[PDB]
């Protein structure tokens, strides 16, 4: 099926560039847009933009804006990111995601497997609780807020230690399909509920909701179910 | 008047020949997967009226028009569709709208629910609500448009994104205390808060979009054209609000907008461009107003973007309320109309990959026919007199309607007035204050893929499925299975 | 009425679904040779007449009746006809049944002629005759058969034997002295001359087959049942004398003979049981006049036996007399006659090598509507008054006929008088003396070998060029070249 | 194809009995009748009887009537005559031959090679004897002793050669025939005419009737060159 391969490890040093390359097979390349998503060491996810493989337009964080170069090729299938003047603090896990088809670009549907970067008026989103625990067989709810009424653009995902992030509920209603039955999202406007009626051993992981409304696109602060 | 090439039987058998042959080629089955559906839906067509706008459209370019074809004949397919309800004998627009549009029969005067609610009750609805094409379209990420020269929120557009009890329920200023009290929402309101993704959106219906006593913008001293909702809820202002803010929304209202867009640059779109119904084709603007045909080929244009294809539903629902009134004249340009709508659509597009449906929900009285001869004009009188009266009669007559005059004791003389008028409305057997509707079977025009399974006399809900399976959406995915 | 069953959306889901799987296992084409061929032919049988047929069988067996099928509604393939003429835009018989029975359309009025002759005139008819699907087949070593309910003679069965320039010379008693001087021969020896073979003939007509003023055996003391031949033949005694000496001629004239015979030691059959018309279904008698389905059974009987097949004529002809005279109870049992005729026959013959159409001449002015309840009687009164002068109207109304009547200034009060009765007219919007036609498109079922052959909406001469394709008879010889 | 075989030449002697035999191939044996002809030597063609190869139904002709019995065999398609009692005037050629169609029985389409053996509605045909050039227009009438309609069939036949069927009806052409040759004529008279004439058209021709029993053949034209 459709997979995403980057390449390795970049040991790197202040103020030399960095170009990380992510090769997608098994979709026609054009039809969807690639999303590139950063992830510090014990500390939540970070967005840093877009580019489109129909057309080439681009989007970027205004955070690192004047640092971020994103290429396509559609040739050879390919998106490249370009990262110059790197810092002390550029350290992280880089992730390449698409989206999920023409008007849902904001859910990144499929992941990479991560490149891992070694150097020598927004929406906020807040998410409680932090640190809830729980048994096998129970039942879970977590609440999602956002600073803005942001209709019904939500998304759920699942991460557990050291894997990518899954996508599990688009739209704040809608459970993707191959995910069990069992989680359920409900809620617009402001506040939002993902709930599990029956906990499974396999289902211990840190949960994130992430909002579609406006650029930049912000994550969840991350509750972490443990058992 | 039985033209010279018409006098040789070898001309009608080489016509025959040749149909044969293309039946012959024509059964080679199309077997693809329908990327793109296409609804042409004109409400109260039957079977006389599509053979009056035949002739009308021939003889709109000087013709006999007999032989003429529209653009709906070139469909290969052709079937039959029953169109009772489950309450009453004789159809109406929201239950037929049921059927056709979700598959499942309903009551008489009900929107969306099945058949287990009771007209003008809010708590029948809960749990008896049933979902149409549109959501199944919607949710296998294919774009959404609807199209309509009546009010966004009327019947037939409305059975397919509301679940309400009565059709009467426009605005929140039409519904009684007791269904506001239950918490039951009315058209207007649903429209907007049921699919917050609909693409295209074009009809009139502006009135009801606005706060009690607000002024029009075409019409200014107009105290018929103003707000209705009761709410003070601004439903335009709502509707740009459940948008990404990086998208592009519009809100044209007028014709001069309308062909000034970009398609490559709007992602959605609503238009209101008057404030009730839309004006009839012959009491229509130049300026201020657009046609069906423009309004078809810039939604067309616009959902056209995505890669995985589009639903488009059009409805040319002015022959309903012209057939209504009287009016023949009225209603047979409405369906020629439509019939352009139809070429320029199927012009756009390509047959591939394509299903395109032309169907009707009902039909009328309306019926022709006096001995008339060839090439007679279809507004004309018939060549002989009545044999107990003595005094003309038209080709065109109703069941029943608003034409039944009797001056005096005796009938119209039809040759002292002017017959050729476009206000003229034809005489009738039983005085009433509109012209019903009728019991008979109507025609199903099909092409695309898979568009052989409409080929015999079914019932409506069965047009859906036919469908739902082309697409390779809805409940059953059969189409695409290895 | 809304029965329980009818309250779940599965139900109409279950039946959509069986619907659909039903209509994809019949893409297995069926590319046989038509062995045998029946053609049941309804005049004047519309899409309003077959609707309201169908809802009067349903109620004959206490159903509400619109989920009923006819027999019918159970082909597979349903086409549309245009059924103008080259002389006239609202069609007639003769003209009709030449275009859909010898392949090329025709002027009004004329029977088996092209359209380069002029009605009543005889020096024109020279040369431009044109031979029916009849002569076809039996030319090709087939049986062939004709079953009427109407006169043997009459435009409908006459267009496949006769080529006359006027419909109206039944017999030299009808035809002017200058006909007669220039040498046309009417219908009745045509029919006992130009076909010598005809193994079964059944109908009415029995006064223009013998001399004038001779007694019927049937009616004693009826002035208009007596003969009307000038020439002094006896034409049942000629067509006895036509055939070889060593088979059967039978020439039975009641239902007690018709019983009594059987098929396997009959060659040729000619029945006539009515000095003209047959009667009613409703004032038929038992005793001494047989039904439709019971002529059709013994006719295919009798034509069964051909290794080679056979092609079978049915008209229900008294659907057109019905419908002219006014009364609507009268033409929709003579349709319901004509559907189990359908039936019977369908069950003797095997559909795997016998192509089976189901056609219609024209349509008339019939109308019924009005918002009628689920399970209201046919004939019944509609709901509501009438909001304009308070008096209650019928459900099924005419365009113009008989039926138009003003008591003193206003309509008639329908609550005065048994609508119910069997020879009620409904009301008119004009006063006339016979109800006219009407120009709407006409249906056409079919089943068998190369039965889709008939997909789209198209003219009514092609109807006769895929049959004949199918057998292997005709013109066209490339279905079963190698 | 279809095509009809039959036995060997017999001799006999007075008071024995004959039987010949005719087996069919290239249809369905049931569903078509056998006749059976006989021809003298010098005179014109004779009918015996016919057999139904459905149903077993036999006719003989009055003349031989008490001495021809026919019988049929579907098992190996075989149609077998048995003529018993030979005389001195019964050395002639027999040929099997086959009807038409359905109501065609009066009508040989399909004939034997004939078997040589050693030991009413008259038809009348004229000229007795013609004679024409090649490419000249020839016409020959057949008159019958009673109205028979439309049933007629005309014949010809090369010398040492089985007759081979043209027109049937009186207004028919049989398939394979050219449209040279034409027929016309109803009730008492009946012509057919050769427009044209070809060195391969020399034969000689007779009419049949298929009115009533017995079938009665024409006396013969001699068209010479
Ligand atoms: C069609 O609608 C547009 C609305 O955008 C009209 O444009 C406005 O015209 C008025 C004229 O008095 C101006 O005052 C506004 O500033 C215009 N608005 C914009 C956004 O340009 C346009 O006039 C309408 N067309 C017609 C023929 O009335
Ligand atoms: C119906 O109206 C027509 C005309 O519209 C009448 O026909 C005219 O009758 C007048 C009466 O004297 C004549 O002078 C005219 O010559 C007629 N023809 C025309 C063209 O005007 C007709 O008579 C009216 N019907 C009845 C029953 O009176
Ligand atoms: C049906 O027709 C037959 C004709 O064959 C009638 O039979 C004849 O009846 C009359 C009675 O008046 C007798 O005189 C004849 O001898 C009968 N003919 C034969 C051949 O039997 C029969 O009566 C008719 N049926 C009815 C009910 O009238
Ligand atoms: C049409 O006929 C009905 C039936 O007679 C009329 O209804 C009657 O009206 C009278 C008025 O005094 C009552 O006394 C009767 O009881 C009514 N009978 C029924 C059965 O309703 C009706 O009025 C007539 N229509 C008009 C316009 O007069
Ligand atoms: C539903 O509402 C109607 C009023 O429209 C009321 O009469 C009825 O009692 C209600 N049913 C229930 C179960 O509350
Ligand atoms: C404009 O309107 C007029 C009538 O007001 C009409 O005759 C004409 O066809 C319309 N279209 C154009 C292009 O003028
Ligand atoms: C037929 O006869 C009429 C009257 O005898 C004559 O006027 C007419 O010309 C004739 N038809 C033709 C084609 O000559
Ligand atoms: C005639 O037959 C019909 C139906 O077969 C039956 O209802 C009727 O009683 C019979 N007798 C008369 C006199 O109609
Ligand atoms: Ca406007
Ligand atoms: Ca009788
Ligand atoms: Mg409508
Ligand atoms: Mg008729
Ligand atoms: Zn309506
Ligand atoms: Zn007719
Ligand atoms: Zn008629």
């Amino acid at each position: 099926q459709v997979q995403l391969v980057q390449s390795g490890a970049e040991v790197k040093k202040p103020g030399a560039s960095v170009k990380v390359s992510c090769k997608a097979s098994g979709y026609t390349f054009t039809s969807y847009g690639i999303s590139w998503v950063r992830q510090a060491p014990g500390q939540g996810l970070e967005w840093m933009g877009w580019i489109s493989a129909y057309n080439g337009n681009t989007n970027y964080a205004q955070k690192l804006q004047g640092r971020v170069t994103m290429t396509t090729d559609t040739s050879t299938s390919t998106a490249y990111m370009e990262l110059r003047s790197l810092r002390s603090d550029d350290t992280a896990v880089y992730y390449c995601a698409r989206d999920k088809g023409w008007n849902s670009e904001g859910s990144l549907e499929y992941w990479g497997q991560g490149t891992l970067v070694t150097v020598s008026s927004d929406i906020v989103m807040t998410q409680s609780p932090s640190s809830v625990s729980a048994s096998v067989g129970d039942r879970v709810t977590i609440t999602c807020r956002a600073s803005q009424g942001i209709s019904n653009w939500l998304g759920w995902y699942q991460q557990k230690p050291g894997k990518a992030p899954k996508l599990l509920i688009y739209g704040a209603s809608s459970l993707q399909s191959g995910v069990p039955s069992r989680f359920s999202g409900s809620g617009s406007g402001t506040d939002f509920t993902l709930t599990i009626s029956s906990l499974q051993p396999e289902d211990f992981a840190t949960y994130f909701c992430q909002q579609a409304y406006s650029l930049p696109l912000t994550f969840g602060g991350g509750t972490k179910l443990e058992i | 008047l039985v033209p010279e090439k018409e006098k040789d039987p070898k001309y009608w058998r080489d016509q025959a020949q040749e149909t044969l042959k293309y039946a012959l080629e024509l059964q080679k089955l199309n077997t693809n997967v329908a990327k793109n559906v296409i609804m042409f839906l004109g409400d109260g067509m039957g079977v006389s009226t599509v053979t009056a706008a035949r002739i009308l459209k021939g003889q709109l370019h000087h013709n006999p028009g007999e032989e003429t074809r529209l653009e709906m004949d070139k469909f290969p397919f052709v079937a039959l569709s029953k169109t009772y309800n489950t309450n009453a004998q004789v159809p109406d627009s929201a239950g037929t709208a049921t059927a056709y549009l979700c598959g499942v029969k309903a009551n008489e005067g009900t929107v969306g629910v099945s058949a287990a609610t009771e007209r003008s009750r809010c708590n029948t609805t809960q749990g008896n609500e049933v979902t149409s094409i549109l959501r199944w379209a919607k949710d296998a990420g294919k774009s959404v448009g609807i199209v309509t020269t009546t009010r966004v929120n009327h019947a037939t557009p409305s059975a397919a994104y509301a679940h309400s009890a009565d059709r009467d329920w426009y605005s929140d200023n039409e519904m009684p205390p007791e269904a506001l009290s239950q918490g039951c929402k009315d058209i207007a309101y649903q429209l907007m808060h049921n699919i917050r993704d609909i693409d295209v959106i074009m009809g009139g219906g502006r009135k009801y979009m606005y706060p009690k006593n607000k002024t029009d913008v075409e019409y200014e001293s107009d105290e018929k054209a103003r707000g209705t909702r009761l709410d003070g809820l601004d439903l335009v202002d709502t509707w740009k609000s459940f948008k990404p803010r990086y998208k592009h929304s519009h809100f044209i209202w007028n014709r001069t907008e309308l062909l000034t867009l970009d398609p490559h640059n709007v992602d959605y779109l609503l238009g209101l461009f008057e404030p009730g119904d839309m004006q009839y084709e012959l009491n229509r603007n130049n300026v201020t107003d657009p046609s069906l045909s423009e309004m078809v080929v810039v939604a067309i244009q616009i959902l056209r973007k995505n890669p995985k294809g589009f639903f488009l539903l059009v409805e040319g629902g002015r022959i309903d309320h012209g057939h209504h009134e009287g009016k023949a004249k009225q209603a047979l340009h409405e369906a020629v109309e439509m019939d352009r709508a139809i070429g320029q659509a199927g012009s756009l597009t390509s047959s591939e990959d394509t299903l395109t449906v032309v169907t009707a929900d009902h039909s009328h009285v309306f019926t022709f026919g006096g001995y008339t001869p060839r090439g007679n004009s279809i507004f004309g009188l018939a060549p002989m007199l009545s044999d107990t009266d003595k005094k003309p009669f038209t080709a065109i007559l109703y069941g029943n309607g608003p034409g039944y005059k009797v001056v005096g004791g005796e009938r119209e003389n039809v040759s002292m007035v002017d017959y050729a008028h476009n206000n003229y409305q034809a005489q009738s057997a039983v005085p009433l204050r509109h012209e019903t509707h009728g019991g008979e079977d109507v025609a199903v025009f099909s092409k695309g893929p898979m568009a052989h399974l409409l080929h015999g006399v079914h019932e409506q809900n069965y047009v859906p499925h036919v469908m739902a399976y082309a697409a390779c959406i809805g409940a059953n995915l059969g189409h695409c299975a290895p």
